[PDB]
C-alpha cells in the first residue's frame, strides 16, 4: 500500500523500547563532535566544522545564539537543527514579549523539550535527528530526540561522545584556562589538524552568552600553540 | 523488493511508478504537432475501436483557451483533469491581466500541475504525454510534456506509440516557408507512414490548425478538406 | 500488489480501471439506436424473484431526454439526479438545453479525480444519454471520465452480442425508419437472448424519442408478440 | 483493519473489543420489581492495593448507577459521558432525562467509536442501573448494542454465571446474585462486595452472609 | 500494531508501554499516619534540581518512572489543569482531580489509533476527606489507590516486599521510611549502600518537605544499628 | 511630547522629551520615549503609549529573529515594513506614530511612520504635540551636518517644543546611531528645572491605626 | 526492511534511506559547477539533450529574482519545481522584508520549506542539488542546497554526475583571490573532470555574473578559446 | 485516512466492491423474518433474538417505527440499524417539514440508498457509515398503497410482494413460492406468515419470541402478545 | 497633490510636487510621490497615503514575480491590472494610481478611486489637478520631444502649485525611456520667485 500519512511511525517494541527514537538517537550520535565545559566563572561551548564542499568556514556557523544569555549547538542532521532553532527563537521571543526579560535556561529547556517530544507522538512524523547542547545561566542542558533533557557539568554530543566526556572530566578548570583546556580535549577527536576556521567557541560569562569571532578563536589557539 | 508501491525513490534513484506511467503514455494514439512562422497544426489519430462511435464528433484536441489547445496520448482521461485545471488557471490569468498568457507561463502551469502527481503518495502519476500548442505575441510554440512533468518547447513533436517512426520523418522535414496546407499534407503522410496495419486498428484523422488565414484562432478542419490527402496516403 | 489500489502495474495499466469495466457489465441489457430524426431505447428487465417488482432501468431526464445505465444502481441514480439538476440550471441560468456531451463535463472531471487518486471511489456505472439537441444525439458515458457520441450502443450483461448486431448495420441507421430501428433493437436483444420465452411483452420496455417531440414509452406487443 | 468488514463478513475489531470486555472482573446482578442486588468480585493478591468502588452514580436524583466489565480506563470515559448526557439533557430540555433515553444516548456514544477509522472500540460491557419506579438494568455492549436484563452477569467467565442464573430462579435476588457470583470466584483469592439498590437509596450487604451463601456454590 | 485489539483481547501497544515503565528509575510511595512518603531513585547525583518527584498544586505531588519526555509533558499538562481548576472554582483541587486529568489524557492516547501510549507511570501523593491518599496511573490510564506501591527498576521485588514484608502496623512516616529502607535493602544491597541518588518527600498536606541525604544517612545508621 | 529625528552624514539623531500626560495631568516624569529595536535601529513614537511599545516590540522581535537566523544586521527598511504591515490592517485603531532611524549597510536612514501604516523617508523629523514648535527650529537650522551639529540642532528643536508646548516638558533624551554604533544620552538636558522645595513631615501621632495584621515572607 | 526503505524515518544505521535514494537520483543527473571569486561568479554546466527539433534555448542557470539566480541539477521536473517554489518564496520574502531578497535569505527559506518533506511522510522530496547565488550589496555570494535540505555558504558547488572528481579538482586549484580568467579556467576544468577534458564546446554552457549587470553566457567561440586554454595548461 | 478509505472503496476483479461482498455475507447472519404485501395490508414478522431468557422479551424489540406509517425490520448486525433508523426518522421528518405530508416509502428507500455508499463524504449527515451497514432491512409503510421494500448493504433496493431475510431466507423463499397467495385476508395472512416463520425458529413459536407489524390503510398496528396468541393457533 | 504623466516622443515623463500635508500643516515638504514599482515602471500615488503605499508595495512584488515566471521585462500593463484588482476588491482602501512605464512601448494607466482603469496618452491626478485640466487640454501636443514635454509638465504642475494649497514645493520629474529612467528637479526657488 502507498504511504499512510496517518501512520504512527514511533511505537514501543515488544522489549518496551521506542523503535524510531533509538534510530534518531543513533542518527544524532553520528554528527560532528561538540562539547561544553562548565566552570566556576562560566561555561564554554565548542564545536567542530567540516571544511568539505568548499564551505566558507568564516561564514558558516555551528554555535548559535537564542537569546542574549543562551547559546546552542547540535550534533546530527542540519535541517532538523535549523527547524528546532526556528522553534527555539520563537520560544525565547515569546517569553521576552510576555515577561520582557531574557528567558531562563530551565524554562526554555522545558518549553523546548516539550515541543521536541511532540514529534515522538505526532502521526506521520519522525523525531528530530539531532542532539542539542544549550549553554546559559551558568548551566548546560543536553536535549535528545526523545525530548528528554539533562543538566550537565561536562557534556559531549556527536562522535566520540562517551570517551570525550570522560576526557572533559580530566580537562576542567578556571573558565579563562578552561577554554584552552577543552580545546586540547577536543583536539584529540578531530580527523585533521585544527585551524581556527574549523572550530566555533561560545562562552557564557557573567550575564550573557557570546560566540567568539574567528579572530578570537585564533587567540585561543595561539595559547594552545 | 521493488519499491514501486508508491511514488518513491528506488535504491538507484529511479521512481518506478513514473516509468510505468511513461509505459502507459507511450502506448497511446499518436498526435503530431508541427509549428511554423505562418501557423500551427496538430494531427491526431482516432482509432476506430468500433464503427458505432461517431468519430467526427468525438474530439481528441481539447482547448485550454482561445489561444491554447492541447492533446494527450496514454490514459487520455487524465487530460480531463489537467485541461480543466489549466483552463481554470489560465482563463483567470488572461482576464486578470487583459493579455494573452505567455508560453513560459503556460509551461509553468503545465509543469506545476503535472508534478504534484509525481510528488505525492496517495496520488497516481499522470500517465500521459501531452502536447500543448499555444499562440503568444504572434508566435506559435509546441510544448511536449512527459509523465515526469518535464515539458520542452519543440519545432515539431509527436506523442503516442508511433512516435519513434514519426520523429525521424520530422527530423527529415524542413518547416520554414511551408504553407499550412503543406503542413497538413506532410502531417497526414507521416501519420500514415507510422500506421503499421498489422498491429494498430484503422483510424480517422482529426486536424486542428492555428494560422494567419484564421487570425490565429483554433479551427478544426472538416473531413472534406483533407479527404483527398487521406485517399492519396491510405 | 497492483490489484488493490490505484497505481500503474509494471506493464503500465491500472487494474481497478479494468475492474470497473467488469462492474459496468453487471446490469441488464440496454440497447440504443439513433437516427438523425429519432432514437430508440430497448431494455431487458428480469424480476430478481417471483415477488420482485421491475426496477425501471430507463429514467427520463426531461421531455425529449432519456437516460439509462448499467452497473451499480446507486451511481446511476446519482447521475440521473446530476443530469436533472444540469437540465434545470442550463434551462434557467443559461437559457438553453443540455449539450449531450458537455453536460457530462463536471461528472467527467469528478470521475477523472477518482481515477487519479486513492480513497475516492470509482464510478461503477456506464450510462447512455439519448437527447434531442439540433437533432437526436446518443452519448455513452464511461466510468473512466469520458463521454462519447455513438450511432448506437448496448450496455449491460451480455451487451457485446447486441453491440456487434448493431455494428453490422450502423451505416444504415440514417435510412431506417422508426419501426426499422425498433425491429433492429429487438433483433439485437434476441441475439443476446436467443432463449425463447425469456424475452416477452413484460420483460422488454421500448422507449421512443423523436426530434422536436416528446419522449414516449410504446407497447412492446407489436414487436415481441 | 479498523471500522471495516473482514472477508467473512465480521467486524473483527468489534469482536476483539467484545473479548477484551469479557476479560474483566466478574459482575453479577439480579432484580425484582422494587430492587436490584449487584455483586462484584475483585482480586486480593495485593494487600497494599485499595480496591476501587465499581458502582458509580450517574445522576443522584434520578438514582441511576453505572457498572462495567473490561478495560477500566474506558469505563471512566463512558461514565463521564453518561453524567454529561444527563446534565446536558436537563440543560437543553429542562426536564430530567428518562432512563431509556440515557441508555440510548450512551449506546450511541459506544457505537461512535466503532463507526470510524483512527479510533478504537471501548471494549467494556457497561451496566446502567436505576430504581425510581421499578427496577431496570441495561447492559451496553462495546459495539453499541443494549437491552434490558432481569438478571445476569458480565466479565470473566460470566457465561457460566448466566447459565447458572437461568436455573437459579430463587425469589431472593440477594441469594441469586451472590450464589451466581460464587460459581466462579474463590473466597481466598477474590474479595466480594454486594450492594442493594432501592428507592433513591443504596447500601452494601454484610460480608458474613454473602460469604456464607457463596461458600455453598462450586464446592 | 498501534492502538488496536488482538485475538487475545488486549492492547499490545499499551502492554509494551507498561513494560517500558519497569525499565525506569525506581519510585516508591507509602501512606502513613501523618503523611505520605514519596521516594525516587535517580541514575546520577542530582542535587541541582529535583527530577523524580514534582509538585502539581499546594496539595498534590507526583513521582515519575518511564519515558521522561512524556512524563514532563503530562506533568506540565496536569499542572496547567490544576491551575485551570483553581481559576474556575477559586480553590485547589485534591489528588482525585489530578489523577482524573492525567488518566483522561492517557486513555485518550491509548484509544487513538494514530498515536502511541505514554510510556510512564505516576504516583500521586495527596489528601482527600482529611485523610492522606496515594494513587497511581499506568500508561493504560488506570487509576489505582495504594497503601504502598513501587515502579521502575526492581518494581516487582519491592512490590512483593511491600505485599508480605511490610508490617501492617500503622506508623508515622519516620518509621515508614525506616521500614521502606529495610525492605529495599533486603531486596537489594545497593539501596543501603548509596544515598546521593535519592529524592524523598515527607508529604504533609500543608507542610510537605524534602529530606536531605544527611537525614537519609541518619535513617541509614538507625537501620544499620537496629539489626546489630 | 516632542520626539525628534535628524539625519546627518553618517548617522541619525533621535531626541525626545521625557514627559507623559493623560489629560491636563502629567503622569510620568523622565519617561523614556526611545524604544529599542536593534543595535543599529531605534524607534521613538507618539500616541497611545501601549501601542508604541508593542509595535516597536514586534519590530524588535522580527528584526532579532532575522539577525540571529541570518547573521545579518537588519535594515531600517525591514523595520518600517514590519511596522507598516502591522499598523495598516488595524486602520489606525492601533494609534502608533514612530520615527524609526538607524544605520545599515546602505547607510543612515530615518523614517516617519504614521498610525494608518504610511511611511516616509526623511532627512529630519518632528512628532508629537511639540512637532510644530520643533519643526520650526529644524526648518531654520537644518543643513548638511556632522553628529555634533546634528546633536545641537535636534536638542534645540526639542527645547523649543518643551518651552512652547503644554504637553511637553522635563528632560531631553538623545540617542545617536552612527556607523560606529549607537550611544545614548538619557536626560541629556534638564531644561525643566524644578524648585528646591524643603521637606514636610507629619507627626506620627497624626494617624490612628484601627487594627493591624502582620504577615511574614518565607 | 521495506518499512525503512519507503518511509522518511531513521533506519538502524541512523540515516533516512529515501533521502539517500534521492541523493543518488541527483548524482545521476548532469554535472554542474558554480564557483566564485572576490569579484565575479562563474557557473558552467553540461548542456541538455541536443534534440534536432528543439525550438528553445535550455540553460541550467535560471534567474529567480533581481540579483538572485539559481543553478540546480537533478530531475528536470524537480529542478523546475524548486525553481518555481524559489520564485514564490522570493516574492513573498521580498514583500515581508521591505527590500529585494538576497541569496542567503532565499536559501534559508527554501531549505526550511524543504525540511518538512524530509521529516514527514506523504510528499516526495524533490531530487535536486545546486546553488542559489547572486550579489549581496556588492559581494558575490553562493549558497549550496540540495534534496537533503541543507544550506551552507560555499565558495562554489559541484553537483551532478561525478561531482566528487569535480570537487577534488576544484579544491586543489581553487582559491578566493583567484583571478577572473583563472576562475573561468578552474570552474571549467572542474566540470571537465566530470565530462572529460576531450569534450567539445558544444557539450556544455558557461555563464558569469558581475555586480552591476545581468547573468551573461559565454559565446561559442569564447568557450572554444577557454577549452583550448585549459587543454594547453 | 486515505488508506482506510481506499480499503473501503477497492473493487474486486469480479465487479462488486469487496466491502459490499463482505457486508452481504454479514447481512443474513441473524434471525429470520418475513414480509408479505397484499393490496389491503403489509405484514412483517420476525423472531426475537433472545440470547438468554433472563433478557426480558419486551426490550429486545426488532421492529422500529420510522414514521407515522413506516416500520422497519432488519437482519444482520443490529448495531447499525439504530443509526439507520435515526437517519430514516430524520429524513421522514424533514420531508414532512418541506412538504407537510408523509413521504412515499420509495422516497425513503431512495434517500437511504443514496446515503449508503457515501463512505468517503466528510459530513456525517451525508453518509451512513465509513463502511456498508451490516444489516438487511425490510421497510414497510403505507403511501396510498401497502409497500414492502428491501434495502441491501449494496445500496440496492427492490419493491417486493413477499420477501424473507435472515438465516432462513432461502428456505422461507422456497416455501413462499408455494404457499403465498395475496388474495388472502389479513388474519389468515398472519396465520400463514407465522406458520412459515415457525419452520425456521430455533425454539417453538410463541407470542413472546415473535414480533409482528401489520400496516394497513387504517392503522400502523403492532400486535400485542395477547393478539399474536390468536394467530399462533 | 499634483501628479502628472505625459507620454512623449520616446518615453514617459511623470511630474509631481513634494508637499504632503495634514490640514493647514505641511507635515513634510520633500515627500517623493514618484514611487518606483520596478526599474521601468513608476507609480504616482494619490488618495489615502497608507492605502496607496500598501498597494504599491504589493504591486512591486507581483510585477517582479510574473516577470521572472514569464522570463521577460516587467509589464506595466500587468502592474496596472494588479493594482486594479486590489483597488476594486477592497473598497475600504481609498487609492488612485497613475502607473506609467516602458516595457515595449510607453504606457500610462490611470486607476481611479473605485478601480476604474483607463489607458491614457497624458494623465493628471491629485487635488491640484482640478486647476490645470484646461491648461493641459489646450497645451498638450502629440509626440512632443523631451524638452517640449518637460516644459509642458513644468508649466502644468507649476500652475497647479500656485493655486492648490495642498500642492507645493519643487517639481519632481522622472522620464522613463527604453534607455532607463532619468530624474529631474525643478526647485521651488524658481517656481515661487518666478
Amino acid at each position: 500500500m502507498f504511504l499512510d500519512t496517518h501512520k504512527q511511525l514511533t511505537l514501543f517494541t515488544s522489549e518496551g523500547k521506542l523503535d524510531q527514537c533509538d534510530n534518531a538517537l543513533k542518527a544524532a550520535t553520528q554528527g560532528s563532535l561538540s562539547v561544553g565545559c562548565v566552570s566556576e566563572n562560566g561555561v564554554v561551548l565548542a564545536s567542530l566544522k567540516e571544511s568539505n564542499n568548499l564551505v566558507i568556514l568564516s561564514e558558516y556557523k555551528k554555535i548559535y545564539q537564542i537569546s542574549p544569555n543562551l547559546g546552542i549547538t547540535y550534533s546530527g542532521c542540519q535541517p532538523d537543527f535549523r527547524i528546532q532553532y526556528n522553534l527555539s527563537l520563537k520560544i525565547s521571543e515569546e517569553y521576552t514579549d510576555i515577561y520582557s526579560t531574557n528567558i531562563p535556561i530551565r524554562l526554555f529547556v522545558e518549553q523546548f523539550s516539550r515541543q521536541i517530544q511532540e514529534y515522538t507522538i505526532k502521526k506521520g512524523y519522525r523525531p528530530f535527528g539531532t542532539l542539542l547542547l544549550i549553554v546559559g545561566d551558568n548551566k548546560m542542558y543536553r536535549v535528545d530526540p526523545s525530548g528528554s533533557y539533562t543538566s550537565l557539568q561536562v557534556g559531549t554530543i556527536g562522535r566520540e561522545y562517551t570517551e570525550s566526556g570522560r576526557l572533559l572530566e580530566r580537562r576542567k578548570g578556571m573558565l579563562d584556562d578552561n577554554i584552552s583546556t577543552c580545546v586540547e580535549c577536543i583536539r584529540e577527536y578531530c580527523g585533521r589538524s585544527v585551524k581556527s576556521e574549523d572550530i566555533d567557541i561560545g562562552v557564557y560569562r557573567g550575564q550573557e552568552f557570546r560566540v567568539y569571532s574567528k579572530e578570537e578563536v585564533q587567540e585561543v589557539f595561539d595559547s594552545i600553540n | 523488493a521493488i519499491l514501486d508501491v508508491d511514488t518513491v525513490y528506488t535504491n538507484t534513484g529511479d521512481i518506478l511508478q513514473i516509468g510505468y506511467a511513461q509505459k502507459a503514455a507511450d502506448n497511446g494514439n499518436t498526435a503530431i504537432c508541427m509549428k511554423n512562422k505562418k501557423g500551427l497544426i496538430m494531427i491526431a489519430e482516432k482509432p476506430i475501436e468500433s464503427k458505432l462511435y461517431v468519430s467526427e464528433k468525438n474530439f481528441r484536441i481539447k482547448k485550454v483557451n482561445n489561444s491554447i489547445f492541447q492533446i494527450s496520448s496514454g490514459i487520455e482521461t487524465d487530460l480531463v483533469y489537467i485541461n480543466e485545471n489549466l483552463k481554470n488557471n489560465l482563463i483567470s490569468e488572461k482576464h486578470s491581466n487583459d493579455m494573452d498568457v505567455s508560453h513560459e507561463s503556460v509551461r509553468n502551469q503545465i509543469v506545476n500541475i503535472i508534478h504534484q502527481f509525481t510528488r505525492y503518495s496517495g496520488v497516481r502519476p499522470i500517465g500521459i504525454n501531452l502536447l500543448t500548442c499555444s499562440k503568444y505575441k504572434n508566435e506559435y510554440k509546441i510544448l511536449q510534456t512527459d509523465c515526469t512533468g518535464k515539458s520542452l518547447f519543440f519545432k515539431s513533436s509527436v506523442i503516442g506509440k508511433g512516435s519513434r517512426i514519426v520523429k525521424t520523418e520530422l527530423e527529415k522535414l524542413n518547416l520554414e516557408n511551408m504553407e499550412i496546407r503543406d503542413l497538413v499534407e506532410n502531417g497526414i503522410r507521416i501519420l500514415y507512414k507510422s500506421y503499421d496495419p498489422l498491429k494498430d486498428k484503422p483510424f480517422d484523422i482529426e486536424i486542428g490548425i492555428m494560422c494567419e488565414e484564421t487570425n490565429g484562432e483554433f479551427v478544426r478542419l472538416e473531413k472534406n478538406q483533407y479527404s483527398e490527402i487521406i485517399e492519396k496516403y491510405k | 500488489d497492483y490489484t488493490n489500489y490505484i497505481i500503474f502495474n509494471p506493464e503500465g495499466k491500472i487494474k481497478q480501471l479494468e475492474f470497473i469495466n467488469n462492474t459496468v457489465q453487471l446490469g441488464s441489457t440496454v440497447v440504443a439506436l439513433k437516427n438523425k430524426s429519432f432514437g430508440v431505447f430497448v431494455t431487458y428487465n428480469e424480476k430478481r424473484s417471483k415477488f420482485a417488482l421491475q426496477q425501471k432501468k430507463i429514467f427520463p431526464i426531461n421531455s425529449k431526454s432519456l437516460f439509462s445505465f448499467s452497473g451499480i444502481t446507486n451511481d446511476g441514480t446519482k447521475i440521473v439526479k446530476y443530469l436533472k439538476n444540469s437540465t434545470v440550471f442550463e434551462n434557467i441560468r443559461k437559457g438553453r438545453d443540455i449539450h449531450p456531451i458537455h453536460v457530462f463535463d463536471d461528472l467527467c472531471y469528478s470521475a477523472c479525480i477518482r481515477t487519479l487518486t486513492n480513497g475516492n471511489r470509482l464510478y461503477g456505472v456506464q450510462g447512455l444519454l439519448l437527447t434531442d439537441y439540433q437533432g437526436i444525439s446518443l452519448v455513452l458515458f464511461d466510468p473512466k471520465g469520458s463521454a462519447k457520441e455513438v450511432r448506437g450502443m448496448s450496455i449491460g450483461s451480455r451487451s457485446q452480442s447486441c453491440r456487434t448486431i448493431l455494428e453490422d448495420e450502423c451505416d444504415k441507421f440514417e435510412e431506417y425508419n422508426k419501426e426499422e430501428l425498433v425491429r433492429l433493437g429487438i433483433k439485437a436483444l434476441r441475439n443476446a437472448y436467443p432463449e425463447t420465452g425469456v424475452l416477452n411483452k413484460d420483460n422488454v420496455d421500448i422507449w421512443i424519442l423523436e426530434t422536436n417531440q416528446e419522449s414516449k414509452q410504446i407497447k412492446s406487443e407489436e414487436y415481441l408478440q | 483493519a479498523l471500522g471495516i468488514f473482514s472477508p467473512d463478513g465480521r467486524l473483527i475489531q468489534v469482536e476483539y473489543a467484545q473479548q477484551a470486555s469479557e476479560q474483566g472482573s466478574l459482575v453479577v446482578f439480579s432484580s425484582d420489581t422494587n430492587e436490584i442486588c449487584l455483586s462484584i468480585e475483585t482480586k486480593t493478591h495485593n494487600k497494599m492495593l485499595i480496591d476501587q468502588n465499581k458502582l458509580l452514580p450517574v445522576d443522584k436524583d434520578l438514582n441511576i448507577w453505572y457498572t462495567f466489565s473490561g478495560i477500566k480506563p474506558d469505563s471512566y470515559k463512558v461514565l463521564n459521558e453518561a453524567r454529561l448526557i444527563c446534565r446536558n439533557y436537563k440543560i437543553k430540555t429542562g426536564t430530567n432525562i428518562s432512563f431509556d433515553e440515557l441508555a440510548y444516548e450512551l449506546s450511541l456514544y459506544k457505537q461512535k467509536f466503532t463507526l470510524d477509522s483512527s479510533m478504537r472500540p471501548f471494549g467494556i460491557r457497561s451496566i446502567l442501573l436505576q430504581v425510581k419506579d421499578m427496577a431496570k438494568i441495561y447492559v451496553l455492549e462495546p459495539d453499541g448494542n443494549y437491552s434490558e436484563y432481569k438478571c445476569g452477569a458480565v466479565g470473566q467467565k460470566s457465561v457460566s454465571v448466566c447459565e447458572y442464573l437461568e436455573k437459579c430462579e430463587e425469589e431472593d435476588i440477594i441469594f441469586r446474585s451472590v450464589s451466581g457470583l460464587g460459581t466462579v470466584v474463590q473466597s481466598d483469592k477474590n474479595k466480594v462486595m454486594s450492594y442493594v439498590i432501592s428507592k433513591d437509596e443504596i447500601r452494601r450487604v454484610e460480608d458474613e452472609t454473602v460469604s456464607q451463601i457463596i461458600s455453598t456454590v462450586s464446592v | 500494531s498501534s492502538n488496536t485489539f488482538t485475538e487475545e483481547g488486549r492492547l499490545l501497544q499499551t502492554e509494551y508501554a507498561i513494560k517500558n515503565v519497569s525499565k525506569g528509575g525506581t519510585i516508591i510511595g507509602l501512606v502513613c499516619k501523618d503523611g505520605v512518603i514519596l521516594l525516587g531513585i535517580n541514575k546520577t547525583e542530582l542535587l541541582d534540581e529535583r527530577e523524580k518527584i514534582y509538585k502539581i498544586n499546594p496539595k498534590v505531588y507526583v513521582s515519575v518512572s518511564g519515558l521522561f519526555g512524556d512524563a514532563m509533558l503530562l506533568k506540565k499538562y496536569g499542572q496547567v489543569k490544576a491551575q485551570d481548576f483553581l481559576y474556575e472554582f477559586d480553590y485547589d483541587c485534591d489528588i482525585d482531580r489530578i489523577c482524573n486529568f492525567i488518566s483522561e489524557k492517557k486513555q485518550l492516547f491509548t484509544q487513538y489509533n494514530s498515536t502511541r501510549p505514554f510510556g510512564f507511570s505516576f504516583i500521586y501523593a495527596g489528601m482527600k476527606n482529611n485523610k492522606f491518599k496515594l494513587c497511581s496511573t499506568d500508561p493504560s490510564g488506570t487509576i489505582n489507590e495504594w497503601k504502598g506501591v513501587c515502579f521502575g527498576e526492581n518494581e516487582d521485588a519491592i512490590n512483593n516486599g511491600l505485599r508480605n514484608d511490610f508490617p501492617d502496623e500503622e506508623m508515622d512516616m519516620e518509621r515508614g521510611l525506616f521500614e521502606i529502607f529495610k525492605i529495599l535493602s533486603k531486596v537489594t544491597e545497593c539501596s543501603a549502600k548509596d544515598h546521593k541518588k535519592y529524592e524523598i518527600l515527607y508529604f504533609k498536606n500543608e507542610e510537605s518537605r524534602f529530606l536531605e541525604f544527611e537525614e537519609i544517612e541518619n535513617i541509614l545508621l538507625r537501620i544499620e544499628e537496629e539489626k546489630n | 511630547t516632542t520626539i525628534v529625528g535628524v539625519k546627518y552624514k553618517g548617522g541619525v539623531v533621535i531626541c525626545a522629551d521625557t514627559r507623559s500626560t493623560s489629560g491636563p495631568i502629567v503622569a510620568d516624569k523622565n519617561c523614556s520615549k526611545i524604544h529599542y529595536i536593534s543595535d543599529n535601529i531605534q524607534a521613538c513614537g507618539a500616541g497611545t503609549s501601549a501601542d508604541i511599545t508593542r509595535v516597536t516590540r514586534k519590530a524588535s522581535k522580527v528584526l532579532s529573529i532575522f539577525s540571529k537566523t541570518y547573521n545579518r544586521l537588519p535594515r531600517v527598511s525591514h523595520c518600517v515594513r514590519t511596522c507598516q504591515l502591522h499598523l495598516h490592517p488595524y486602520q489606525g485603531h492601533i494609534s502608533a506614530a514612530l520615527v524609526v532611524g538607524g544605520v545599515d549597510d546602505t547607510g543612515a536612514h530615518l523614517y516617519d511612520v504614521y498610525p494608518h501604516g504610511s511611511s516616509n523617508s526623511v532627512s529630519y523629523t518632528a512628532l508629537g504635540s511639540g512637532s510644530l514648535a520643533a519643526i520650526s527650529i529644524l526648518e531654520a537650522g537644518y543643513k548638511d551636518m556632522n553628529r555634533e551639529e546634528a546633536m545641537e540642532l535636534a536638542c534645540a528643536a526639542i527645547e523649543a517644543g518643551i518651552m512652547n508646548d503644554l504637553y511637553s516638558g522635563s528632560n531631553i533624551d538623545v540617542c545617536v546611531i552612527s556607523q560606529e554604533g549607537r550611544e545614548m544620552f538619557r536626560n541629556y538636558k534638564k531644561v525643566g528645572v524644578r524648585n528646591e522645595v524643603p521637606k514636610f513631615q507629619y507627626p506620627r501621632s497624626s494617624v490612628k491605626i484601627l487594627k493591624e495584621d502582620i504577615y511574614k515572607y518565607i | 526492511s521495506i518499512k525503512d526503505e519507503i518511509y522518511n524515518i531513521f533506519n538502524a544505521d541512523g540515516k533516512i534511506l529515501q533521502i539517500e535514494y534521492g541523493l543518488e537520483a541527483v548524482n545521476k543527473s548532469l554535472p554542474l559547477v558554480v564557483l566564485k571569486n572576490k569579484n565575479m561568479i562563474v557557473c558552467a554546466a553540461k548542456k541538455n539533450q541536443g534534440h534536432l527539433l528543439e525550438d528553445e534555448v535550455q540553460t541550467s542557470f535560471q534567474p529567480i529574482y533581481p540579483n538572485l539566480y539559481s543553478a540546480f541539477t537533478g530531475n528536470w521536473a524537480d529542478v523546475f519545481y524548486v525553481n518555481s517554489k524559489a520564485k514564490d518564496l522570493a516574492h513573498y520574502a521580498s514583500y515581508k522584508l521591505g527590500f529585494s531578497v538576497t541569496p542567503d535569505i532565499l536559501c534559508r527559506k527554501l531549505a526550511d520549506e524543504l525540511q518538512p518533506l524530509i521529516q514527514s511522510t506523504g510528499e516526495r522530496a524533490p531530487a535536486f542539488a545546486g546553488a542559489l547565488f547572486g550579489f549581496d550589496n556588492g559581494k558575490p555570494v553562493v549558497y549550496m542546497t540540495n534534496i537533503s535540505a541543507v544550506c551552507y555558504p560555499v565558495y562554489g558547488s559541484m553537483v551532478g554526475s561525478k561531482n566528487q572528481n569535480m570537487y577534488k579538482y576544484v579544491e586543489k586549484y581553487y582559491n578566493e583571490d583567484i583571478e577572473d580568467e583563472k576562475l573561468f579556467e578552474v570552474a571549467v576544468g572542474g566540470l571537465l573532470e566530470s565530462l572529460g577534458e576531450n569534450s567539445v564546446y558544444q557539450e556544455m554552457e558557461v555563464a558569469y555574473l558581475r555586480n552591476g549587470e545581468v547573468l551573461k553566457y559565454l559565446d561559442d567561440k569564447e568557450i572554444e578559446s577557454l577549452l583550448l586554454s585549459i587543454a594547453d595548461k | 485516512s486515505i488508506v482506510s478509505r481506499q480499503n473501503a472503496n477497492t473493487y474486486s476483479a469480479e465487479g462488486r466492491l469487496y466491502q459490499v461482498e463482505y457486508a452481504m455475507q454479514a447481512m443474513n447472519l441473524g434471525t429470520s423474518s418475513i414480509g408479505i404485501k397484499t393490496k389491503d395490508y403489509v405484514l412483517l414478522a420476525s423472531e426475537k433474538k433472545i440470547i438468554s431468557k433472563l433478557q426480558n422479551p419486551s426490550s429486545v424489540k426488532k421492529h422500529y417505527r420510522v414514521y407515522d406509517h413506516i416500520a422497519l425490520g432488519f437482519s444482520g448486525i443490529s448495531a447499525d440499524v439504530k443509526t439507520i433508523v435515526d437517519k430514516s426518522r430524520n429524513f421522514a421528518i424533514n420531508h414532512e417539514y418541506l412538504y407537510d405530508e408523509n413521504c412515499k416509502v420509495e422516497r425513503l428507500l431512495e434517500h437511504l440508498a443514496d446515503l449508503s455508499l457515501n463512505f468517503d463524504k466528510k459530513e456525517a449527515d451525508e453518509k451512513i457509515f465509513s463502511r456498508p451497514f451490516g444489516a438487511s432491512l425490510l421497510i414497510i409503510g403505507y403511501d396510498t398503497e401497502p409497500r414492502l421494500f428491501s434495502l441491501d448493504p449494496s445500496g440496492s433496493y427492490l419493491e417486493y410482494h413477499a420477501k424473507a431475510i435472515g438465516s432462513g431466507s432461502e428456505v422461507i423463499e422456497n416455501m413462499l413460492e408455494q404457499e403465498f397467495d395475496p388474495n388472502v385476508d389479513i388474519n389468515s395472512g398472519l396465520k400463514n406468515i407465522l406458520n412459515m416463520l415457525s419452520k425456521v425458529m430455533k425454539d417453538k413459536i410463541n407470542n413472546f419470541n415473535v414480533e409482528i407489524t401489520a400496516i394497513t390503510k387504517n392503522e400502523c398496528k403492532i400486535l400485542t402478545p395477547e393478539e399474536i396468541e390468536q394467530f399462533l393457533e | 497633490t499634483t501628479i502628472m504623466a505625459v507620454k512623449y516622443a520616446d518615453g514617459i515623463l511623470i511630474g509631481a510636487d513634494c508637499r504632503t500635508s495634514m490640514g493647514t500643516y505641511v507635515s513634510s515638504r520633500f515627500t517623493d510621490k514618484l514611487t518606483k514599482i520596478s526599474d521601468n515602471i513608476y507609480c504616482c500615488r494619490s488618495g489615502s497615503a497608507a492605502d496607496t503605499q500598501a498597494i504599491t508595495q504589493y504591486i512591486t512584488e507581483l510585477v517582479q514575480r510574473s516577470s521572472f515566471i514569464d522570463k521577460e521585462i516587467p509589464s506595466v500593463k500587468k502592474a496596472a491590472m494588479a493594482a486594479k484588482d486590489i483597488i476594486y476588491r477592497y473598497p475600504n482602501m481609498l487609492a488612485g494610481l497613475i502607473i506609467a512605464g516602458y516595457d515595449t512601448k510607453p504606457r500610462i494607466f490611470n486607476i481611479s478611486l473605485g478601480g476604474t482603469m483607463t489607458e491614457a496618452e497624458w494623465q493628471i491626478g491629485g487635488s491640484g489637478s482640478a486647476y490645470i485640466y484646461g491648461l493641459c487640454d489646450t497645451t498638450f501636443k502629440p509626440n512632443m520631444n523631451l524638452e517640449e514635454a518637460l516644459e509642458f509638465v513644468k508649466l502644468a504642475v507649476t500652475c497647479a502649485i500656485k493655486r492648490d494649497n495642498a500642492s507645493g514645493g519643487c517639481i519632481r520629474m522622472a522620464s522613463i525611456t527604453r534607455e532607463g529612467v532619468q530624474r529631474f528637479f525643478y526647485s521651488g526657488d524658481k517656481i515661487l520667485n518666478s
